[PDB]
């Protein structure tokens, strides 16, 4: 369980989050 | 677990550089948002700045009064935070936390870059920015007389008169006498110089039997002081 | 300052209050709260839209709307009096982040306690390193609200005098402590001097005399 | 128009030395003989010493239990007569009095040195001989409410407790207050501390928008306090 | 004891009492006498011979025989309720002075009257202080004697009474104080408690309620 | 002149007088 989460987190900090952010951003609208 | 623990801090002149650390454990490191926040000293919590992670090519965001003076970096195989402070000024004096930092983003109601929050915190390094120099403490015997007494029980402390810079801590009888004891905050007088006062209220009964004395370590003038409090 | 927050707030045990954070960057972006107490590492309360972190108490929520962000506790309890921060972007759409000024929120969580007042004369030990300060002692007192005043004979001493802000003690009563420095000479050269502390609305006055 | 105020009593430990006072006026001091008597607690009146005039060269004669630890003084210059205590012990304690002090004899019946008279009196200084600990006294207000009041008329006081050793005063606003005060003897208690009530009578219709604060003074322990009395909230 | 006088003595009120005093000395020496008051300065009333110092109302006389000195109250009043003390030379021909023990003079009976009572139940602040006392004042009685019981719910209290013994007032009825103390515990833990004042055969009874 | 002889009889002592009082009326 635990563990699922904190892979999956190593795998969105693969990400640029302010990129990622102003993508969704754009996704939504 | 998880345990962040800064050092480094210390006294310095205006103008001087200073490197504050913190050591993290108990979580991902290597992909952890990082950032260092001060308090100084009567005011509330300040943000200094954040470095992001490998997705972001660990770049570093700064406060504005702080930034093109400070640097943070980071060395993700010791797991060590660092905050490189240069050209100091008095108004950087403070209380350095560094904090493990999180990120949220709402889909639906969200706003780029939306938040980031700080999920854990060390104790803080105490950062000193002043031209004053480093003073050890004088202690003197707060003692127990007619004009200090109260029936059966009797207060006693410790002066710890004029230090720079902070902090003193204080025990007594070595740290085996812990109930009734206070130990109050410094004060920070006209001189530039701190005080503060440890009292302990005990059975006026116990002095011919019992000794009190008050042990005061001042690390920042490698002092510490055993002082014997005796009736007058 | 880009977040503003009340000053300070006072709650009744038990019953509910409301605190919160404002300015433009929260139309935009949440906020997330923070309980400090003195001498304590800040903790984490509340963040985002609806998000408690595990081990806080359900009777610590936030909202938003406009500008605003409101941090509510349902139920206070004695060991929530403390300072409370918020945080978020200093602007919409900024990578930098904030604080709010921070709220002192006071809870009542006891009956009126009066202080107990001790007044110490300059050590011997003191006056031979030529100096000499005066220690009033103030301590269990409730709510944690004090007046300290000076008096050299009768008349008040305006300088030389510091005083420390109430602080808890183990029993959630509160203690301060104030300190006249003087000259020797300033010390030897009057009758008396006096440590006047007035906690809501009485007065206690301790007075010490340079013989004995 | 005549005066006399002693001063200077409190707390000595046994072995302990201690100087009363008494400043004079109203009369020729110079030329006055002057006495100390002393009322140890539970018992009657007890000469202690007297001293005389110039002619007699400001002579001084002593009770027994006090020859030789007393000595009695004056000046003149000032109208202060003293007595200074040295050595102590417990049954010195008493209340201490002085008093202007004339002469009598009768010529056709008198045998010499005839008599000495204590014209006038002061209201004494409280002298306490202990090895005990002085304490300062806690003071807590006695409330009114609708069980201590009577009508137009309000009982409300303050409770000084725990103090040692005696005495303490109790005046209410500073004294402006005199009319209504009523401050009952003190009580005993097994721990060897005393405790105190102190009431005034107040407007009924007064209480909750006028202000009524006990001053408390004790010497001893260099402690004053000024107490608010309130009607408590709700209650 | 070189001058002993009567331990104590009562009189009807405007009836006419004398207290002596008795010692060697006064075989040589006149007596002087003083009033004396609890809590005031003594007065002299009479001395030598036959002066009565100016003040001093017509009632009080002295006199003198033998080794003997007396002091005569006519149509004594209720304010000569009082300590009286003799004094003279401790010997014959001595400097020093000294008193008679005193004498008590009590003027007896004159109108009964009922004790005022006010009971006052423990402050927030010393509840807050960890201690719990009630305050049962007792005033304006005559004769000086009470009997004061306390009561939590209708049991009575046997432990943590203390009772002062009655003391003249300036209008000549008495006053006492009873203090109950209790801690916080017991005083918050009961519906109620009473301070119950017996003066005469008759009962006052006061209450107060932690709520 | 009794101005100035009130003066010195006051550093009579009272101890001599009465002894010379009685010793007038005794012998």
């Amino acid at each position: 369980n635990e563990q699922e989460l904190l892979e999956l987190d190593k795998w969105a900090s693969l990400w640029n989050w302010f990129d990622i952010t102003n993508w969704l951003w754009y996704i939504r609208r | 677990e998880v345990q962040l623990v800064e050092s480094g801090g210390g006294l310095v002149k205006p103008g001087g550089s200073l490197r504050l650390s913190c050591s993290a454990s108990g979580f991902d490191f290597d992909n952890a948002w990082m950032t260092w926040v001060r308090q100084p000293p009567g005011k509330g919590l300040e943000w200094v700045g954040r470095i992001t992670g490998p997705g972001e090519g660990w770049s570093v965001d700064y406060a504005a009064p702080v930034e093109g003076r400070f640097t943070i970096s980071r060395l993700n195989s010791i797991n060590f935070l660092y905050l490189e402070m240069n050209n100091l000024r008095m108004e950087d004096s403070g209380l350095y936390f560094c904090a493990r930092t999180g990120k949220y983003y709402d889909f639906w109601s969200g706003y780029p870059p939306g938040e980031e929050y700080f999920q854990d915190w060390g104790r803080g390094t105490l950062v000193t920015v002043s031209s004053a120099s480093t003073k050890g403490p004088s202690v003197f015997p707060l003692a127990p007389s007619s004009k200090s007494t109260s029936g059966g029980t009797a207060a006693l402390g410790c002066l710890v008169k004029d230090y720079f810079p902070e902090p003193v801590t204080v025990s007594w009888n070595s740290g085996a006498l812990t109930s009734g004891v206070h130990t109050f905050p410094a004060v920070l007088q006209s001189s530039g110089l701190y005080s503060l006062s440890s009292v302990v209220t005990v059975p006026s009964s116990s002095l011919g039997t019992q000794t009190y004395i008050c042990n005061v370590n001042h690390k920042p003038s490698n002092t510490k002081v055993d002082k014997r409090v005796e009736p007058k | 300052y880009e977040l503003t927050q009340e000053t300070g707030v006072s709650v009744a045990l038990g019953r509910t209050v409301t605190i919160t954070c404002r300015g433009d960057s929260l139309r935009s972006h949440y906020a997330s709260w923070y309980q400090k107490k003195p001498g304590q590492a800040p903790i984490l309360l509340f963040y985002g839209k609806n998000n408690r972190p595990s081990g806080v108490p359900d009777r610590f929520s936030g909202s938003a709307s406009g500008n605003r962000a409101s941090l509510t506790i349902s139920g206070a309890q004695a060991e929530d009096d403390a300072e409370y921060y918020c945080s978020s972007r200093d602007k919409s759409g900024s990578r930098l982040s904030v604080f709010g000024g921070g709220t002192k929120l006071t809870v009542l969580s006891q009956p009126k306690a009066a202080p107990s007042v001790t007044l110490f004369p300059p050590s011997s030990e003191e006056l031979q390193a030529n100096k000499a300060t005066l220690v009033c002692l103030i301590s269990d007192f409730y709510p944690g609200a004090v007046t300290v005043a000076w008096k050299a004979d009768s008349s008040p001493v305006k300088a030389g005098v510091e005083t420390t802000t109430p602080s808890k003690q183990s029993n959630n009563k509160y203690a301060a402590s104030s300190y006249l420095s003087l000259t020797p000479e300033q010390w030897k050269s009057h009758r008396s001097y006096s440590c006047q502390v007035t906690h809501e609305g009485s007065t206690v006055e301790k007075t010490v005399a340079p013989t004995e």
